[PDB]
């Protein structure tokens, strides 16, 4: 019974690994868009000053 | 500030895990009440079968 | 529903408009502090129930 | 999104530590069932 429990735990672990891989390959566009919109308007404030 | 808010989120997740542990100990108390029927060796093995 | 409506409470017969109201952060601060204290006391009660069981 | 990523990686590391603890448990149980098989061979169970 502990063997089937640890097997279900390994299944949950690989599911969570696939999930974190998905959210890592999905969050990179958000992060790059954020930093691009940040740097593009900081220079705007600089040229405004 | 990001660190402290993420650690507060982690503490909330730990509180949720504590609630899950509370549910599990409730289930184990139910199992204790179930074994209270036949737990203390109610079916004693035969003495002189050998 | 009415262009000039007084406050529901008494002791103030003057009418109060939208521009008369101001955002006082102390009130919401106190309400959220009370909510945090309630959540903390609930967590404490749950932990005590964990200990006694 | 970074809080989601952090909580996901933290519960992933928690699952990994649980898998390590489970490996410890299964090797301890392998040892104890080897001891029980020795006891059975001494008591003439599967042997007979």
């Amino acid at each position: 019974n502990q063997e089937q429990a640890i097997a279900s735990y390994e299944a949950a672990k690989e599911e969570l690994g696939l999930k974190i891989e998905q959210i890592a390959q999905e969050a990179q566009p958000i992060k790059e868009q954020y930093d691009s919109t940040k740097l593009a308007l900081v220079e705007a404030q600089d040229e405004l000053q | 500030r990001d660190e402290v808010i993420k650690k507060k989120n982690q503490n909330e997740y730990y509180r949720g895990r504590t609630k899950k542990l509370q549910a599990t100990i409730i289930s184990t108390k139910e199992d204790f009440l179930r074994s209270q029927e036949i737990l203390a060796q109610t079916h004693l093995p035969e003495k002189s079968v050998f | 529903g009415y262009t000039t409506r007084d406050c529901p409470q008494a002791a103030c017969s003057q009418v109060v408009s939208m521009r008369d109201f101001v955002r006082d952060p102390i009130m919401e601060l106190r309400c959220k502090i009370a909510k945090m204290k309630e959540s903390q006391e609930q967590d404490k009660r749950s932990s005590q129930a964990i200990d006694v069981l | 999104v970074k809080s989601r990523f952090e909580k996901e990686k933290s519960n992933q590391a928690e699952a990994q530590s649980n898998i390590d603890q489970g490996r410890k448990k299964v090797d301890a149980l392998n040892k104890t069932i080897a001891h029980l098989e020795e006891e059975l061979t001494k008591e003439m169970g599967g042997d007979k």
